[PDB]
């Protein structure tokens, strides 16, 4: 159920290891050029 | 602002790039007559 509500759900991932090299080659592209960055949860 | 920090994983500066080269297009422009303003008489302001 967890992977149903997961997956019908329009969310999309902020890379925490490597997004900064994939933007690098939308919003978590816009982090890196605007000076905000989100955080991984604990 | 302070030195008697606490413990903590703060947030610090984003380190901004440096640039590396220079890369230069005209397209070889040529230039325009700007001596037109002092070839003919010197127009009046009705008929500018």
């Amino acid at each position: 159920l967890e992977d149903l509500l997961f997956d019908k759900v329009t969310l999309s991932d902020p890379g925490y290891m490597k997004g900064y090299d994939e933007c690098m080659k939308d919003l978590i592209c816009a982090q890196y050029v605007s000076g905000y960055k989100v955080l991984p949860p604990l | 602002g302070q030195f008697d920090m606490d413990s903590g994983v703060y947030s610090a500066s984003y380190f901004n790039a440096r640039s590396r080269g220079y890369y230069y297009e005209a397209a070889e422009l040529t230039e325009c007559d700007l001596d037109v303003l002092f070839k003919n008489d010197a127009p009046i302001i009705a008929n500018y």
